RNA sequence: UCACACUGACAAUUAACAGCCCAAUAUCUACAAUCAACCAACAAGUCAUUAUUACCCUCACUGUCAACCCAACACAGGCAU
RNA sequence: CCUUCUGCAUAAUGAAUUAACUAGAAAUAACUUUGCAAGGAGAGCCAAAGCUAAGACCCCCGAAACCAGACGAGCUACCUAAGAACAGCUAAGAGCACACCCGUCUAUGUAGCAAAAUAGUGGGAAGAUUUAUAGGUAGAGGCGACAAACCUACCGAGCCUGGU
RNA sequence: GCUAAACCUAGCCCCAAACCCACUCCACCUUACUACCAGCAACCUUAGCCAAACCAUUUACAUAAAGUAUAGGCGAUAGAAA
């Protein structure tokens, strides 16, 4: 890693880029490593990247259900530190 | 019919069964008359030396001293290969034909 | 008449876009990044070639591009070449007699 | 092209927060289009010699479907534009 | 390697060098008395037959003659209060047979 | 367990938050200005007031658009400020009788323009209404320049404006070699717009186009850190000898 | 006839019928994932 | 749905395509027509139907020579190869219309009529009045569009300035250009009509399922109908 | 523990059988099989290649067990070559 | 015992006990008592003794059934591609008869072997025949040698989701 | 006395307050957890149950003005601003 930091100063030696699937969700998209050029190769041309617009009541779901855990997770603490200071 | 049943060779038919197989990686290729090619540049040579002669051991002794922990960042290897620098009062900027080229991951391990 | 159905053949590439019958602006595309994308317009790639080449995939010339080719509307015979009168096309072929 | 009008009349909601409409609004009447009207002839003046339909540098009522089909894209004529006038205005003037 | 991105060979590229291997092997005591010179091999999934032998000739420099490898499955009957099945590590297993007829004998221990 | 923020905000929120925030300026104003568009499908009220009838009191009425439809010709060819009409209508225009949904569409036609910004001749699916305002505004070029952005509604109108304002802001060789005086003349013949190249680019594009137009400018590879630590060095050896 | 026995197991139409592919191939099977992944199972697909 | 046609040929071929059963299915998979599916497998063998068409760096007329008669599946009128020239092509075959024997396929429309015998093909400006042909073509150069039916025979009617009204087997007059190409006789495979189905097995067998089950009450329409002789097709 | 196929470790099942498979350009296969030669017939039928360019390294991977599959059961039931 | 109904042990339904859960949320107005009064209430509302504030009053389970999109031809109906099967005997969409396809009838079974089983008498068994593999036809639909039959055990139109 | 009976702590609901997460190593749109080679993909008035004892037009998505105007098979109902 300092060697490659020292040659061109690129982080992480694999290669990559985020990219946007399906889903929504940013995932950090891995190069495969071709032959061909992208503008060509059947395989990949199918593998699009777009969630579209009718996926985000989806991803407002999932951010309601990912603080709904956190507050969940705060209150638990609470109440255990309440208890707690209650002990003594 | 399993859901939990983790898909694998050992499963479906001849095709899905042939086609997939476990890690595999692909060393060669198939040429019509089912005659596969065993491509030698494609097959790896573990590159072993000699182990005549050496100091080292697999394990070490308690008796040996203690240091602390440093992780090497590229400021001290900077530092430490200074020569040229201080000379003033070599570098591999582009290296797209190198033989082990650095960020593209070409070389194994 | 032609043989050939549209459905089978080919199909015809979709239009270009409008934005490239402006002369003339940078017309953004996705060519930047690597993947299709419904919106941003479609880009327009070179014709790509390999360089080194390779048994397996190689690509020969043109028919008149060649080492060697001759104008002359020459025939040649074979094994499978079945004829269609049979020993008087074979007479004359050969100039001989039976 | 075709001017609609909307049913069941809008309730009024002020003029900050847009109006919440109703399925009931959606219901519309038509009460005209642009088109089935008496069209208008524009005034085009010529800048060549054109039939005795018309006169170089003299504006006239000219129907859209000439206008449009053969005077403005041959340009032949230009609109009834105030750059164009002053310039025909002198163009007389010199005479 | 194992678990490693390898660099496609297109067509003059180099011959591929393979440093610091990952991946390891054991051997195991014939399950069924095993021929003579038949040295057996639990090798991971990510391996190969010639792979193995030249790990082999490169660090133990041992004449392998033949190999014959396979995958062996896992069992996978059981579950505990949870009812959740369990499915064991799978393994791959060789069969290497040795050269000019060394003869090698599975050593025994625990005197 | 609540947001922080309505649910109409988050649009806001995403632009400010970050590659939409180094957008420029002009840009993100003109987004959110968001004006309000032309009476075409409704008689618009001059007189905010109207004396209703059953009663000689004046009261406050508005003019309420109609939800209009964008297909994509609609974005694909110049039209007007009309589009596809969705809605419903009564049997004999009763309420007694049944409801049945209608739809309305316009009236296309084929003509051949010919700009004199770009010099080149189309084949755009017009209608009668654009049509009339091209005859109206005096010309092609000024009927584009007129409307503004959610006037014109429509990507190509849109992408034909922002090459005329940069055609108009270059002022380089290019519509006639070989004839300085009819590219001044033309030049001359529109100059109450030219907006500057900074601003003149970021015209009509949309908010994908925005963002991948920023994130190509900006894009700059990763510099290697071996010529940062030379400046470093060369700083610190000049510290030490000259001052 | 006995109708306790309609099933007749093939890898290949369940994969076909109920693959990856053909559940992104359209929407419909987009949002079935979705949904499937919002309600929190295990498996999304065969 | 996944549906690709066979009918996917580019040069001309001798040889019998593979022809796929369609089963009265469209692109998608719903039923169009009742009645068609399941049947014996047959080849598709391309035929020619543009009876004149010089070959390469050809133009004047050629003769041609017929070698063999065999029978088509796809029709219902029987099929012969007739090689001429460099090259082969299958075309209708006539009424006796026998092996090795040589028909002409001239286009030089001459000045007075051509006793045209009944296996060579000349234009309707040099075929006498009163003479059945078949295979009549649409326009110059478009090919057998009508009369092509096994026991079909066109009797010309007349000639006006430069077209000629053909009366089709149904009694339905039509103009079309004098000079377009035609073929004299009628087409072989006489008594086809008369032909004897005998039981279902040969009629399962050449792919026709039966009819449905419902008893549908005849409409109005179910009545004798005698209209007039529609007017004449012109195609000017 | 009807007595145990129940609970934890042991290791199997090693390819030669089958799968994993074809470089391009113009280009062409009229006489079915049925002991196919006598006899022929209708439902008209499953199997082929020509010239040029470039190619020379060769044994990699998967399946291999059982009293076994689908029927809530250890099921007089259903299953092709 | 409870409920119904003019009428009950009635032979009208409910019920084996035990532990847990389980079925009246409030309204213009009205009644009682507090505080001030032609005024009170912490803007707004009511006034020919009025207002403010408090107290007190509006049950549960139960269908058939519709909408929009998913899931469904691995069994059933049809179609498509390439394959497989049909002893023998008498002698042609011929006849008997193996395998094989379906089950007109008896008997057993009826919480059984089976949420559709066991034997023969049964029709065919070189042809409108059966079947191994894959793909296509999905409900306002598909298919259908019409049985208005089938579409995953209940299809006069299968289930789910959200309106319910 | 066999069978039984109780423990209460993990965690849950409300708002009160900030706006959240997201690549160590390989693997994932072809049959998902498959190192490898020549071709179209986007924007759509929601319906319906129910109440008028049926049901078609109809039926809901800080305070005061005000449940007023107004609309409504002018009946069941709906219902704003200055
Ligand atoms: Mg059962
Ligand atoms: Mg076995
Ligand atoms: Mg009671
Ligand atoms: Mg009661
Ligand atoms: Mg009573
Ligand atoms: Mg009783
Ligand atoms: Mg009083
Ligand atoms: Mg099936
Ligand atoms: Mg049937
Ligand atoms: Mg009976
Ligand atoms: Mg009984
Ligand atoms: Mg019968
Ligand atoms: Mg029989
Ligand atoms: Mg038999
Ligand atoms: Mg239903
Ligand atoms: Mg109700
Ligand atoms: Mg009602
Ligand atoms: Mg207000």
């Amino acid at each position: 890693d300092a060697l490659r930091l020292l040659q061109t100063g690129q982080e992480r030696a694999r290669p990559g880029a985020w990219r946007r699937d399906i889903f929504g969700r940013i995932i950090w998209h891995k190069f495969k490593q071709w032959v061909i050029p992208w503008h060509l190769n059947k395989r990949y041309n199918r593998k699009r990247f777009f969630a579209l617009p009718y996926v985000d009541h989806f991803l407002r779901l999932e951010r309601e259900k990912r603080a709904r855990i956190k507050a969940r997770k705060e209150n638990l603490e609470r109440k255990k530190a309440k208890i707690l200071l209650k002990k003594f | 019919a399993d859901r939990m049943s983790k898909w694998t060779s050992k499963r479906g038919p001849r095709s899905f069964r042939g086609r997939k197989g476990r890690g595999a990686k692909g060393i060669g290729f198939l040429t019509s008359g089912w005659r596969f090619v065993q491509i030698k540049e494609m097959v790896p040579e573990f590159v072993v030396p000699d182990l005549t002669g050496f100091k080292l051991k697999p394990y070490v002794s308690y008796l040996a001293p203690e240091s602390e922990e440093t992780p090497l960042t590229a400021a001290q290897l900077f530092s430490e290969a200074v020569a040229p620098a201080i000379e003033k009062d070599g570098f591999e900027p582009t290296q797209e034909g190198k033989l082990f080229q650095l960020y593209p991951r070409n070389f194994l391990r | 008449y032609e043989w050939g159905v549209r459905s089978t053949r080919k199909s015809e590439p979709p239009p270009l876009d409008r934005v490239y019958e402006i002369p003339g602006l940078e017309p953004i595309t996705f060519a930047g990044k690597m993947h299709f994308v419904p919106w941003l317009a479609r880009p327009i790639f070179p014709p790509w070639d390999r360089g080194y080449k390779d048994p397996r995939f190689y690509r020969s010339p043109p028919l008149h591009e060649h080492p060697l080719y001759k104008d002359q509307a020459c025939y040649i015979f074979h094994h499978r070449c079945r004829l269609l009168e049979g020993v008087k096309q074979a007479l004359w072929l050969t100039k001989t007699k039976l | 092209t075709v001017i609609v009008e909307r049913w069941w009349k809008v309730p009024l909601a002020g003029e900050g927060r847009k109006p919440r409409l109703h399925r009931r609004h959606r219901v519309y009447k038509l009460v005209e289009d642009t088109k089935h009207r008496p069209k208008e002839n524009l005034e085009l003046i010529l800048t060549q010699s054109v039939e005795n339909v018309g006169v170089r540098g003299d504006l006239v009522s000219v129907k859209k479907s000439l206008g449009r089909n053969r005077l403005l894209p041959q340009g032949l004529a230009v609109y009834a534009s105030p750059e164009n006038k002053k310039l025909f205005e002198e163009e007389k003037l010199l005479r | 390697a194992r678990n490693v991105v390898y660099p496609l060979y297109r067509l003059g590229g180099p011959q591929l060098r393979v440093f610091r291997t990952n991946f390891f092997i054991q051997l195991v005591r014939p399950g069924v008395a095993q021929p003579e010179d038949t040295v057996q091999f639990r090798i991971p999934m990510e391996m190969t037959r010639v792979d193995l032998r030249n790990y082999l000739e490169g660090i133990y420099n041992v004449p392998v003659a033949a190999v014959r490898t396979r995958v062996q499955h896992g069992s996978n009957k059981r579950r505990d209060h949870r009812n959740v099945r369990i499915k064991k590590p799978d393994y791959k297993v060789a069969y290497v047979q040795l050269a000019h007829g060394q003869t090698f004998t599975f050593p025994d221990l625990f005197p | 367990p609540l947001h922080k923020y309505p649910v109409w905000l988050w649009k806001r929120l995403q632009l400010r938050e970050g590659i939409c925030s180094r957008l420029p300026g002009h840009y993100l104003r003109s987004l959110e200005e968001e004006r309000t568009p032309t009476p075409v499908h409704y008689r618009p009220h001059g007189a905010k007031f109207k004396i209703n009838p059953k009663n000689g009191q004046r009261e406050r009425v508005e003019d309420v658009p109609i939800p209009i439809y964008f297909p994509p010709e609609s974005q694909r060819g110049l039209w007007g400020g009309e589009g596809w009409i969705l809605g419903q209508i009564y049997a004999n225009n009763d309420k007694l009788s049944k409801r049945l949904k209608k739809v309305w569409k316009p009236q296309l036609f084929e003509r051949e323009f010919y700009s004199e910004i770009l010099d080149k001749k189309f084949t755009v699916t017009v209608t009668m209404r654009t049509l009339d305002l091209i005859d109206e505004a005096y010309g092609l070029d000024f009927y584009i320049l007129k409307t503004p952005k959610e006037d014109l509604c429509s990507k190509f109108g849109m992408d034909l404006k922002r090459g005329m304002l940069l055609r108009l802001a270059r002022q380089d060789p290019q519509l006639h070699p070989e004839d300085p005086e009819r590219r001044a003349a033309i030049y001359d013949k529109y100059k109450e717009f030219a907006i500057p190249e900074e601003e003149a680019e970021w015209v009509g594009l949309t908010l994908e186009e925005a963002i991948e137009k920023q994130r190509l400018l900006e894009e700059k590879d990763p510099v290697p850190l071996f010529k940062i630590y030379v400046a470093e060095l060369i700083q610190q050896l000049q510290q030490q000898a000259l001052s | 006839k006995a109708r306790g026995n309609e099933y007749q197991p093939s890898n290949i139409k369940r994969k076909n019928k109920h693959g990856w592919v053909r559940r992104l191939s359209t929407p419909a099977g987009v949002q079935v994932i979705l949904r499937r992944m919002l309600k929190g199972r295990k498996s999304l697909s065969h | 749905a996944n549906f690709v046609s066979w009918k996917s040929r580019t040069k001309y071929t001798i040889t019998p395509v593979k022809m796929r059963k369609s089963g009265g299915r469209d692109h998608t998979g719903r039923i169009r027509v009742h009645g068609i599916g399941g049947g014996h497998k047959q080849r598709y063998r391309m035929i020619d139907f543009l009876r004149f068409r010089p070959e390469e760096t050809k133009s004047g007329p050629f003769e041609e020579k017929v070698i063999q008669v065999r029978y088509d599946p796809c029709r219902s009128a029987d099929i012969a190869l007739v090689a001429g020239g460099s090259r082969k092509r299958w075309i209708i075959a006539t009424e006796n219309m026998q092996a090795g024997d040589t028909i002409l396929n001239s286009n030089h429309i001459g000045r007075m009529a051509v006793a045209a015998r009944e296996g060579d093909a000349h234009p309707l400006g040099a075929l006498p009045v009163g003479t059945l042909i078949n295979n009549v073509e649409s326009e110059p150069g478009r090919g057998a569009q009508y009369i092509r039916a096994a026991g079909t025979c066109g009797v010309l009617l007349r000639k006006v300035n430069g077209t000629a009204i053909i009366q089709l087997p149904s009694k339905r007059q039509m103009q079309v250009l004098e000079t377009c190409v035609a073929t004299v006789g009628r087409v072989s495979n006489v008594d086809h009509n008369k032909r004897v189905i005998g039981k279902a097995g040969r009629n399962r067998w050449l792919g026709k399922r039966p009819n449905s089950g419902r008893w549908h009450r005849k409409g109005g329409w179910a009545g004798r109908k005698i209209r007039p002789l529609p007017p004449m097709k012109s195609y000017v």
